[PDB]
This record gives C-alpha cells, structure tokens and sequence, in this order.
C-alpha cells in the first residue's frame, strides 16, 4: 500500500490510476487513503471510486464488501443511487462472465443467482431512487434480465418437454406464466403446457391452452 | 506475471439489457387469465433520465 | 525436526554444590521400578529398621534399614485386573497401620498386607484411587480418593464406613490434601482450591472454607497436584489452596489467622516458626507462621520437579525429579552439603526416620541416605 | 459554569464533535463537576479512550482526553503451526483488530485467551507475550510474542467400573493409543480430549451393542498431573448387566407398510442386545418410507431393556411423512454448466413422491461426472402441504480441460513441436473436446475425439474420432519408415444398465507404408499377409485399407469422476475385422482399476491397475505387428522407457535402407553391422498381461486448500508383454518371448498436482527386474 | 425401436382407490388436503381441478399411467372425481 500521507496525497495518487485505469495501483492507492482515512474527505468518496476500481479490476466481492461497507457507511448518499446501480452491476457481473460469449453460447440456461440478485438492486434502484441517472438504465435491464430468467426458466422448460416429464413441465411451464406474459418464451412455452395435458389426457384442459394458443396466436 | 497483458478491465457485458424482453402479453381469453407478474418482477418503467450502459458512467 | 522442535522454558538447575558436610547414600536398596514416569503418592514408611518398600510393577517387600536386606517380600503382580498376572500399580503410600500394609493402589483396589510376611490381611476394592495416602486410624481407613471422596474403611477387612466427596476436582483437578485427623474431625483440604473440616467419625462437614483458584476461568497450576494437606497446628489448620495459596486458619470454623493468597507452592512443612517451601518455580523459602514471612529465601534449585523439604542430620534436605539430593542451610539458605545419588530423580515423600533418609528414585529406587 | 469552550484534546478517531456528543454537556450547554466527571466516564464509556482528563478553565472546559484507537497493525512471533489467524481470533473475539481501540491493560485477557487457546488445544507449554509497539498520532502494533513448547501427549487411561473388558485394548480400540514400539510402527499418536469426547461414545456403543444396557460411564478423571502434559485417565463406568434383545414392540403410524417393516424388525428375541444395529434398523424404515415417499419418516425406538430376565424389548414409535413431498426440486451450481445435463443425471422426479435411494444415485451420476467440486443438495422442504418438498441441488462445478507436452527445443529442427490439448467440457455443454497430434520434420500427426454426450438424452455418446499420422522417419523419410496412416472412428454409448453401458465402433484403417526395416516379424507379418518382400533392404512399399468392428462395455461403480475412493469401473475395448478388410483379425484389450480403501477414512486406499490383452488373427491373415502390445516409459510402468517392454526385433544382413545417415541410426544396413542384428526397442507382443499397485497416501505438510488436489500414491509396477507365437527357431540367438516370464518390474510413488487445466502427474521410478533391451529414464515427469 | 431395454420412466402423484373412498364429490379441497394434501398438478385459470396423475413406461411396450383430476367448485366443494385409466 501507500503509508500514513496527506489524504488527497493518496487520493490525486489513486485518482490518476482510476483516470489511467490501473486499478490494481488505485487499489494498492484507494485502500491506503482508508487505511489511515477510512472516515476522511475523500473516504466516503473513496468507497464509490472502490466500487469503481474493485468491479473493474475484476474484485466484485470487494465491490460487493465495498457497498455493504458503504451500506453500513453511508445508508444515504448522493451517489446510493450509483451504488444501488453498483450492486446490480457488479451482480449482473457476478452471474455470467465466461469466456464462451466469444464462442456464441448462450449464458441464460445457466444458474442466474445473480442475476436474482441483480434483479433484486436494480428494481431496488428504480424503486428507491425512480429518477436517477442510473434508474433509466437500469430499468431496461430488468426486463431483459426478466428475460433472462425467461430463457433459463426456458431451459428446463425444454429439458422437462423432451424429458416427458409432464407433470413437472405443467410446473415448470406456470411458473413461467407466474412470472412474465412478455417474451418469446411465453408464447413458446405456451403450447408445451398443453402438449403436457394431451400427453397427461387433459385434452380438454389442453384446449383451454388451445383457447389462449388461438387468442395468444398474436 | 509483469509482462503486457493487454486486458485488466471487468464490465458486464454489452447493453442486451438495453436489448430488453420482447412483447408478447396475455391476451388469454375468459376463465384462462391468470397473474404473471408473480417473483421479483417489480419494475417500475422509470425513465427518470440519465445516460445508459457505456454511456453511464459511474465512479 | 528434534533439532528445532521445543520452545520450552528454562531451569536453573543447581549452583552451589556444596560437600561441606559429606554427603552419601547409607547404602542403595533399589526395589525395582516404583513411581517411574506415573507420578503418584506412593511412597515407602521407614521404622524399626523395616523399609517397608514396593515397586509398581509388583514385587512388595520390607526391606532392611542396615543393608536393604528382604525383611520379607511378596509380590502384588498378581491376578488383580483384567488379566491374569497383572502388577501393583500404587496410588496410595505404603501405610503400616498395625500387622497390615495399607497400600491404594491405582487399580481403585485398597490392600491390606501382614506387616510379617507381606502376606494379604485384607483386600478391598474402592471407589476411585488415593489421591493421598491412606490414613488408617480410629478403625478408619481414611483416604482422599481421585474422585475428592472422604472414604474410610475398616482397618481389619476393608469394610467401607463412608464414602463423601467433599471438594470435587472439575476434571481430575489436582489437589492433594491428606486427609488428617485432628481433635475427632476429618481435616482434609480442597481440590478445587477450598479447605474443609469434617466429622473424622462418619464424613459430617464441621465446615468447607472456599479459598483460591482452580482450573478455569482463573487458570492456575497444572504443573503440580497442590499440597492442600491441613497440618493443623491445634487451633491452626495449615495449609495450601489449590492455585498454591496459603491459608492459616481455624480448625473448628476455617475462620482466617493469616493467609498467602499469592501462593504457587507444591511442597510445605512448618518447620517451627520456619516453614519451608517448594515453590511452582521450586524457588525455596523460609516463612514464618504468624505470617508467611521469609526468613530466610533460596533461588539456586530452581524449575526441578524437588521433593518435600525435610530436616535431616540438621539441615535441610530436598531431593529433586534429577535424582540430587541438597542439604540447605535451616539458617539462612544456602547448601551446606550437595549429593548426587541419582538421576532416574525423586517423585518420593523422603522419610528421614529410623535414623536414615529413606528416598525412592521413580526407577532407580530406594536410596538409604545419610551424609 | 455554563461553558464558552470545550478542548476536545487526544480523539484520533472519535471526531471532535463526536467527542462532543458523547459529552453529557456540550459547548452552551452547563457544565457541573458531576457532568465534568460524567464527561469523564462517558468519554470512558466509548471505549476508545484511555484517558479523560475533563477539566475547565472556571467554565471554558479543558477535556485532556488520551485515545486507544487505530491498531495499525498486530503481529505474531514465535508462530509455530498453530496459526494466527484463530490466534487473532482470540483477538477478535476480544473486539480487537487491526484499525482498533487499543486498551494497553488489556495485554493480559490476550495472553490469557491466548494461552486458553492453547488450554483448548491442550497445551500450556507455552507463553504469550502480547507486545505494543506504537505508531503514529496514538497508534499501536500488537506484536505478538508465542513461546510454545510442547502441547500433552496421551500418556495413560485407567478405567474403573470396569472389569469385563480390559482397558488397554479399548485403549486400541478408540482413539487412546500411545504405543508405538521400537520393533514397531503403527503411526504416531497425540491428545484432544474432542477425540476422548468422541471415544467415550465408541465406548458408548461398545457395551451397547455387546448387550449391556444399564451400562453408563460414570465420570473422567484425566489427571493434571505434574508434567504439563500427563495424560493419566481415571475412568468411572457403570459396567451395565448384559441384557439381550428380546423382543420389538414397533408401533406407530406404520403406514400400511407394517410387514416391511417387520422385515426390517426381523430380530432374534433373546440374543444380546445391539443398540447399534437397531439405530441402523430405524435408518431402514427410513430409506424404506423414503422410498414410499415419506420424507418425514418419525421413527422413535425405545428399549424396554428388561433386567427381570437379563434383556431388552423394544418399543418403536413410527411416524411416517407423505408420499408426493417431491413437488419440484431446484438446482444451484450451474452457472457455467448447461443445467439440463445436470438435470438429467437424477432418478428423483418432480410431480411425484419420493424414492429415497433417487437423489443420491442422481448424486451418483452427478459424482461420477468428474468436472464438480461438491455434489450437495438443500432438502428445501417447501411449507405448505405434506406434498412441497423443493429440492435445491447446490453442486460446484470444478475446472476441466487438460494440455500436454514432451521435449524437443523447436524452430531448431524447423519449426517443429509435440502439440494436445483437452477441453472436455466444451463451454460447459460436456462435450468431450481433446485433441492431439504433433507437427515434426520425422512425423506429422493429428487427432480428434470429439464427443456429444447426450446426442439424444439416453445418453447418446456421439464419440467421432479421427487422426491422421504422416509419418515418414525423417532420415531421408524414404528411406526409413514411412506412413500415411489416417482413418475414422465414430463410437457411440449404449445403455445397458444405469451403471452398465455398451459401446460400438467402427473401424477404417488407411495406413500407406513404404522403405520398411530388415526385421522379421515384420517380414513375417508380411509372409502372411501374402506378400514377400525383400529381407536385406528396405524397398518395400504398403498401402492397407483395414476395415475393422470397434466395440465395448463400461462398468461404473466407483466414486468420483474425476478423483474416486471407493469401487471399480471396468471397461473392454476390442475390435475384429469385417469381409472388406485388406487384412483378417482382430484385438481385445481389457484395463482393470478398483480402489479398496485400507482406512475406514479412505485416506489409504488401494488401487489394483492392471492391463490385459491378446490380439490375434482371424486365419491365415495375422494381427498386424504395430498392434503388439508394449509397456513402459509414463504409460502405466515408468522407471523403464516406453514400448521398452516386450518382443525385440530381429535385424537381418542388409545394405540398403535406400538411405542411412552416415553411421547414424542404424538398422544393420551399409554403414555397418550387415548381419542379423537384434534391435533394443521391443516389436511387442501379441499378449498383454502388466499390472501397477497404487496406494494413496494423504500428505501432513500440505494444507487442504489443495491437499485434496494432490494424490501421492505409491506404486510397485511388474509384468510382461511377449508374443505368444514368438519362436525359438526363427529367433535362436534371440530371446523367445512366448511364456508369460519375462516379467520386468518397478516401483515408486506418483506425485499427482491439479492446475488450472487439470492434474499435474510426475514420478520416480526404480526398476528392478530388467532384460533386454529395457531402455530406461528413472525420473519420469508428465503433464 | 430394435431395443427392447429401456431405461424407464417415472412420475406419479395420483391418487390409489383408496384414495377415491377418502374422499367425495362435495367435500372441500381442504377436505381433500386433509386426507390426501393437494395434488403437485392444480387448475391455474379455472374451477378448482386437482390433477393427480400417474405415469411409468415399461420397455418398448406402451406406458402405464392412472390418471385422476378433482374439479372442485370454486368454493372448493368437489364437484367432479375424474379418474382416468391407462390412454
């Protein structure tokens, strides 16, 4: 780290290497302001630029430790609303970063915990700060994180068709149908449900699905 | 290590998230409606403003 | 790895041997592998020329006080146990009572051998081993048992009187209280660091004083099983709280006369108004009995497992677990004569009667000493 | 004595009006000599304060305040293996950190603790020195100074109440042994009284199950004996009157699966009792009415232990659950891995009850997969009705894919080098992905062996594998042994069992050959196969075509995929030609590999690893000699070299190999030795009979963080490979190789080490029974 | 299929005959959920259908499967026990 100094000795230090990006250096610089300065000018602020540095440089448990730091910090801030965002982020960061996007795989029939818990900052963001410049972001997200949920409540979906589990796909298949009328995967799932009940000889139960196959046609 | 890597940076992703759910609501008929809302789905559509993705910038 | 393993912690062991009076042995009257590395309370009594001496491994003898010569010898290798043939294994001191040795031993089984021949006058197995020496009086086998039970048999079959636990040790908490008879009460100590008397004639508490620390929460001496024995002084119980710390007090109440709760001594006798120590550090010091004040103080033994001090031939002897044996002045507290007789070194009580200094080494055993 | 100013002297972290807060008077606020010495204790009171002076000047308050905070550091001397962190633990329970309030009194709480830490170990052999070193503007390191000898060691148990059973083999029994003699070893032994916690109840259940009922163990006396470390035991038992099992008296909500369960109470009434057995027997119903679906099966026992007669009769309180408790069951752990694959490899359904014996077997195939850490799961039992139970597999997933490579120096020869990579698990979708071969100036060689698992969801192993070896032995690569040697191999799985599973291929053998060694078997193969080339020079040309029928059949019952303890899989690989082959044959070869754990603990296991095989012609036309069997170097026999094991070539008079670099590998030609030769290598033999012993061993000096990841397993490798239609008229002054004799022999240990892409695997190895030609490198190294 | 071995299939939660005499056609869905709990299949949109079903598929020779649907009124008043057999 960096020893006992002015606070913005180690703070214009650890503001170049976030402008320069070697988080690394702003760590090895950020933690020793708030080695010394935890409570100092630049402490509070500090925390932000940890987020900052931590969930680019890869650290997002110490992004994560760094906002339950300035959860138990600051409850309130201007930039609350960043850090709301932040642990979204860093939790969207947290569910799906393999190397396979390069490779075209799909990263939503694997296990969105994360994105649970993205879901939950982000929604918590544009419930608790509906207007901020992170609000109108994060708001799109959820959707499309809806969606991925969509596409991995999907994946079993499909598991559990081609399993003639047919039980468990009437299960699997309303929970979709609790959760989202809005994607492609409603309406896909939507004849599986009653492919399960001609299958499970709920024909008749089947064209109740058929009546919202014919009226979810379009 | 202590050599030209060449990456160091962590993001999440491309804005997909901006690429959100497609439309394809209940229109069930009589007697076939049910919630579909139910889990953590509790999005306020909040276009209170502000720059977006890459765009956003945060610190 | 043996090269660099150990962080113990130092002794100093022995500065000014001195040989201005000669020390010696008498002579050597091994009697096999007594103590050895199971520490105990089993020691030999010597009189009338009768070394009354066993090994744990079995072979009970009484030995000669001329020349260690068989006065008799059995042997208690025998059936007792589990499996035939196993050995003696003695908790408790070897107590002539009359024609019968009284031996616990730590098999929880109390003996009693025919004084004669060895030849056993009595049998009887116990609950819990002698923590302390069995003191067989008033028909009473009085014994302080591991498990802190005042229990008393009968001294002609081994018929149990009472049985009363009187200061539970916590786990095997190490206090050693004989249990004394004094003025018709059963005076025995703590070990948990209290000090009591109770009815010498069936077990009824005259009264438990509540002393020092024991092991836990305050956590004290390990490193020695505390002489809590009373010597009760008529009015004046005598004796060492379980942390080490001394107490003169009242026999008939535990009412205080004066106290050393300071105290980490192992070893004490009251030798007049000079009583002699072994400290935890096995420091040597001379107290007095109004307070423990010093008379006379001695650091040059120091961290050797020593034995009780005792006076013989005029001054004070100790012997040590390094098998030495040291004549300190009974004046001011420097060694007026210094043996080695031994290195297998002295878990023994030193009997300094029938005109010798009776000691057993743990394995190289009994030594006849004189200077 | 309203105050003007308050001095708010020495904070450091407390800020100055946090220090004013905490006042009971503020600046305006009036001050009493009792709320000055309020300000005194309360100043105290935040316990970052070491010393408040609250003085005032009339009014104007004078509050020399002295600080314990930041502890900018705490360090640890003499830290010997019992480590720091549960030694700051101690600090930590205490409040104490790094960044802290700093009492200075409370140095000997620490040491206290600290030595009770050892107390809790079971060591006071040791001393504690917890040392302030100050640093800036109040602040304080707490170097931490241990002087730790030696902790107790088991020395003696007596137990009394007992007198049936001898002490001293219980002693061995339970973990209370001390005796390890001169003339003997049996590992090394120390004390924890959590292990004589845990002894007392293998001493529990010992008179137990011999029958004694009202046996109970009185008290424990381990005597704090003048040593430090004496462990001298007095044990007080009851001994407890054997009693015998007598009688069962199950009762309860049965179920309706009263006579299966009276099966599991099929008992001897009067036997001696075993309490053990019948804690076993309740599990029974409970893997029995969890395989009825009762996942809440209440089974409570009680023993009627009758002493009027010597025995025990037993009460037994059965509560079954519900049937359809598996609603759904849920998965975490997937988060790279494709979730259906996993999903797929369970027997437990959702929408139905329960089979007790499903999930684990699904946690079987999900242990035998090899690419997880853990195979766990949460039982989540949903509130609601007796049919929600959620079953939330949590697993971990573990690193997959694997490199390889030799030696060689490249861009020396040409730029040339050894290539093999491994995936196996391709972007978490299973796919078996490794890939070999090598780019050379001597050969060129790649491979595939590619695999869809679950092609279709029966487990439909779409194993296609190709290569191809332009091999040409670059010495002038026309004049030594040339070869084109390409072809396929799709190869699928077939279920036969849940834990038995076939396999079939099909072979396509294009190998184009050319200038080919003066050597008998070679020749002799040849001699069969119609052909009759030359035998003193190296002219000769050979294109086959060999049209052959793979199949197999796997075993599977051993534990990990990736790093098992328990069990055996067996799988044969063999293959036989069809009409349509340029040559008639056939090769079956069989591996066998079961691990026999010799502790309870499994952490000494045994591992038989044995290798067999017998290749052969099907008339006339002959097995080809590239086929023969061969041993040694890394393969499973180290010490010796590889293919070192088995027939040596028999070289002929012979001149032209079209080419021989100039006295330069030699194969008896024109630049000398134009006689028949033998040559060092092995050719190898039609049969195959070798076999490697490993041992696992667990390592005390490695932490488990990746213990765990390293197998240290100790082999004694032996056996032969020899051709049994190798003769003794056609090699005469060469070795006959067709008795099962010549049988080589090794041992050593494997130094197994798991990185980022899979383990690391490295040996030395001694050989001991060695015979011709056994070429040999003791040190073998792989990757 | 050529194959006859199958490893095969699985999923009940369907209701015994037993089952049919533990309950009736009027008594509550709680009148069900006491005797037999609720069904892991329930009607999402409509009256009160509790759907418990069997399936098992025997090798490469059909599949066995019991069927049995309980549409309740919406007060929960059974209203209809609708077993179904095989097919």
């Amino acid at each position: 780290e960096v020893p006992d100094n002015p606070p913005n000795e180690i703070y214009a230090t650890a503001q170049q290497k976030l402008q320069d990006g070697n988080w690394r250096q702003a760590i090895t610089q950020l933690e020793a302001l708030d080695n010394r300065y935890p409570f100092g000018p630049y402490s509070q602020q500090v925390q932000l630029d940890l987020i900052y540095a931590y969930y680019k440089n890869a650290d997002l448990p110490l992004a994560q430790a760094a906002i339950d730091r300035f959860i138990r910090l600051n409850p309130t801030h201007p930039n609350i609303d960043y850090v709301m965002y932040m642990r979204g982020l860093t939790n969207m960061a947290l569910d799906d970063s393999a190397l396979q996007g390069f490779f075209g795989v799909d990263r939503s029939d694997r296990d969105p915990q994360h994105a649970r818990a993205a879901f939950s900052d982000f929604s918590k963001l544009v419930r608790g700060y509906p207007n901020s410049q992170y609000t109108t972001d994060a708001t799109k997200r959820l959707v499309f994180l809806k969606d991925r949920l969509a596409k991995y409540e999907y994946s079993v979906a499909e598991y559990y068709t081609e399993r003639g589990a047919w039980v468990a796909v009437v299960n699997r298949v309303e929970g979709m149908l609790r959760d989202y009328p809005d994607t492609q995967a409603t309406r896909d799932a939507l004849p599986l449900m009653e492919n399960a009940y001609r299958q499970m000889q709920m024909n008749a139960q089947a064209e109740k699905v058929a009546k919202i196959i014919a009226a979810n046609s379009s | 290590c202590s050599s030209d890597s060449r990456y160091k940076r962590q993001v999440s992703g491309d804005e997909a998230y901006l690429e959100a759910a497609p439309l394809a609501e209940l229109h069930a008929p009589a007697g076939m409606i049910l919630p579909v809302t139910s889990g953590d789905y509790a999005i306020p559509v909040t276009n209170g403003s502000g720059a977006v993705g890459k765009a956003l910038d945060i610190r | 790895l043996f090269n660099s393993e150990e962080d113990v912690v130092k002794m100093s062991p022995l500065p000014t041997v001195e040989n201005q009076f000669t020390p010696t042995t008498a002579w050597s009257t091994s009697v096999g592998s007594g103590i050895g590395n199971f520490y105990s309370n089993l020691h030999p009594a010597l009189a009338d020329n009768v070394v009354y001496a066993a090994d744990r491994a079995g072979l009970v003898k009484a030995l000669n006080a001329d020349d260690g010569k068989e006065i008799w010898s059995v042997s208690l290798a025998e059936k007792d146990g589990w499996f035939s043939k196993e050995p003696a294994l003695l908790s408790g001191g070897v107590t002539v009572s009359g024609g019968h040795v009284y031996i616990g031993s730590e098999k929880a089984q109390v003996y009693a051998l025919n004084t004669s021949d060895g030849t056993v006058a009595w049998q009887t197995k116990v609950a819990g081993e002698a923590l302390s020496r069995p003191v067989v009086s008033d028909g009473l086998v009085l014994i302080h048992t591991s498990n802190g039970q005042l229990q008393a048999l009968n001294e002609a079959d081994g018929a149990v009187k009472w049985t009363v636990n009187l200061d539970m040790p916590s786990l095997s908490l190490r206090g050693e209280s004989a249990p004394t008879t004094a003025f018709g009460a059963a005076v025995v100590g703590g070990d948990n660091g209290r000090v009591s008397a109770v009815l010498m004639e069936q077990g009824q508490m005259i009264w438990q004083q509540r002393i020092s620390q024991a092991t836990g929460s305050t956590e004290i001496d390990r490193l020695s099983d505390v002489d809590t024995t009373p010597v009760v002084v008529n009015g004046v119980v005598f004796a060492l709280a379980y942390n080490g710390n001394l107490t003169a007090l009242d026999l008939r109440s535990g009412q205080i006369m004066w106290k050393r709760e300071l105290g980490s001594v192992n070893d004490f006798i009251v030798d007049g108004n000079r009583i002699y120590l072994v400290d935890q550090n096995d420091r040597v010091m001379a107290l007095t009995i109004d307070g423990g004040v010093t008379l006379w103080t001695q650091s040059d033994l120091l961290h050797r497992l020593l034995t009780s001090p005792v006076l013989y031939n005029g001054n004070l002897v100790v012997g040590d677990s390094e098998g030495y044996l040291h004549w300190i002045n009974v004046e001011d507290g420097r060694f007026v004569a210094q043996q080695k007789v031994d290195s297998s070194g002295f878990q023994t009580e030193p009997v300094a009667a029938d005109g010798k200094l009776l000691i057993q080494a743990k394995d190289g055993t009994v030594y006849s000493i004189t200077r | 004595f309203v105050v003007k100013d308050i001095h708010f002297e020495g904070l450091q972290r407390v800020a100055v009006g946090a220090a004013l807060l905490s006042m009971p008077v503020r600046t305006g606020d009036t001050v009493n000599d009792e709320d000055i010495s309020n300000t005194i204790r309360a100043l105290f009171a935040t316990g970052n304060f070491e010393d408040v002076r609250v003085l005032r000047d009339g009014d104007t308050l004078l509050v020399q305040v002295k600080e314990r905070p930041t502890i900018a550091s705490i360090t640890f001397s003499g830290n010997k293996s019992v480590k720091d962190d549960m030694l700051k633990q101690n600090l930590e329970a205490s409040g104490v950190r790094v960044g802290e309030s700093l009492d200075r009194t409370t140095i000997a709480d620490i040491e206290k603790g600290l030595e009770d830490f050892y107390y809790s170990v079971g060591k006071y052999s040791a001393s504690v020195k917890a040392v302030v070193t100050p640093l800036p503007r109040n602040r304080v390191d707490l170097k931490l100074v241990f002087q730790e000898g030696v902790s107790a060691e088991i020395q003696q148990i007596n137990i009394v109440g007992n007198h049936a059973f001898t002490t001293d083999e219980l002693i061995s029994h339970f973990q209370l042994r001390d005796e390890v003699p001169w003339w003997n070893v049996v590992g090394d032994r120390k004390y924890q009284k959590q292990k004589l916690a845990g002894d007392l109840e293998t001493l529990r259940s010992y008179y137990l199950d011999r029958g004694y009922a009202r046996f109970n163990i009185d008290s424990t006396q381990v005597s704090l004996t003048p040593d430090k470390k004496g462990i001298y035991v007095t044990v007080n038992i009851t001994e407890g009157d054997q009693y015998k099992l007598s009688g069962v008296e199950v009762s309860g909500n049965l179920a309706g699966h009263s006579a299966e369960i009276e099966q599991l109470t099929k008992i001897e009434p009067g036997e001696l009792y075993n309490g053990t057995k019948v804690t076993k027997m309740e599990d029974d119903i409970k893997k029995l009415l969890g395989r009825y679906g009762y996942a809440y099966p209440r089974v409570q026992s009680m023993p009627e232990i009758n002493d009027a007669d010597k025995t025990v009769k037993l009460r037994v309180n059965v509560d079954a659950g519900n049937r359809f408790y598996v609603r759904k069951i849920r998965f975490e752990g997937n988060d790279t891995s494709k979730d259906a694959v996993l999903r797929r490899e369970m027997r437990q359904m959702e929408g139905a009850w329960l089979g007790s014996d499903l999930v684990d077997q699904g946690k079987e195939r999900l242990n035998r997969l090899g690419f997880f850490e853990t195979v766990d799961t949460d039982t989540q039992r949903v509130p609601g009705s007796p049919d929600q139970v959620d079953v939330v597999y949590k697993v971990k997933e573990r690193n997959t894919g694997s490199f390889n490579f030799g030696i060689g120096y490249g861009t020396e020869s040409g730029v040339s080098f050894q290539a093999g990579v491994q995936q196996d698990n391709w972007l978490g979708t299973g796919y078996a992905v490794g890939i070999n071969g090598t780019k050379n100036d001597y050969q060129t060689y790649a491979e595939l062996s590619v695999t869809n698992p679950y092609f279709t969801v029966d487990g439909v192993s779409l194993g296609g594998r190709l290569f191809y070896n332009d091999f040409q032995a670059d010495d002038a690569d026309l004049s030594d042994y040339t070869n084109k040697s390409y072809g396929t191999d799709v190869t699928l799985g077939f279920p036969i069992n849940e834990y038995n599973s076939l396999r079939a291929g099909l072979g396509y053998v294009h190998n184009s050959l050319s200038n080919m060694q003066p050597q008998v078997a070679m020749w002799r193969y040849l001699y069969s196969m119609g052909e009759h080339p030359s035998t003193s020079d190296q002219d000769n040309s050979f294109k086959t075509d060999d049209f052959t029928f793979n199949y197999g059949w796997t075993y599977n019952k051993l534990d990990r995929g990736y790093f098992p303890t328990d069990g055996s899989r067996v799988n044969l690989t063999g293959k036989v030609t069809i009409p349509g082959s340029d040559n008639e044959y056939y090769k079956v070869t069989l591996d066998t590999a079961t691990y026999v754990p010799i502790d309870d603990d499994h952490k000494w296991v045994v591992l038989g690893r044995t290798r067999w095989g017998y290749g052969d012609g099907l008339g006339g036309k002959e097995m080809p000699f590239y086929e023969n069997f061969y041993a040694g170097g890394s393969s499973t026999v180290r010490g010796f070299q590889s293919n070192t094991i088995g027939p040596k070539a028999v070289y002929f008079p012979h001149q032209a190999s079209n080419y021989d670099p100039d006295y330069d590998y030699e194969c008896a030609t024109q630049d000398g030795a134009k006689d028949l030769c033998k040559s060092d290598d092995a050719v190898g033999g039609n049969a195959m009979a070798v076999a490697s012993l490993e041992f696992i061993t667990p390592t005390p000096f490695i932490s488990d963080k990746y213990a765990n990841s390293v197998r240290t397993s100790f082999f004694w490798d032996m056996g032969t490979v020899w051709d049994t239609n190798w003769d003794s008229s056609q090699y005469s002054g060469y070795p006959d190789y067709s008795d099962p004799s010549n049988i080589r022999m090794s041992a050593g240990i494997a130094l197994q080490w798991m990185s980022p892409l899979g383990p690391l695997v490295f040996s030395y190895a001694q050989p001991f029974k060695k015979y011709d030609g056994d070429k040999a490198e003791q040190f073998q190294f792989n990757i | 299929e050529r194959v006859v071995y199958r490893p095969d299939i699985n999923q009940g939660n369907y209701l015994t005959a037993n089952d049919v005499s533990k309950i009736r056609v009027g008594m509550t869905q709680q009148q069900v959920a006491y005797a037999l709990g609720t069904p892991l299949m329930s009607d999402p949109f409509g009256t009160n259908t509790w759907f418990y079903v069997f399936r098992q598929q025997p090798g490469h020779e059909g599949v066995t499967q019991q069927t049995l649907t309980l549409t309740f009124n919406s007060s929960g008043v059974l209203t209809n026990i609708d077993n179904k057999p095989a097919l």
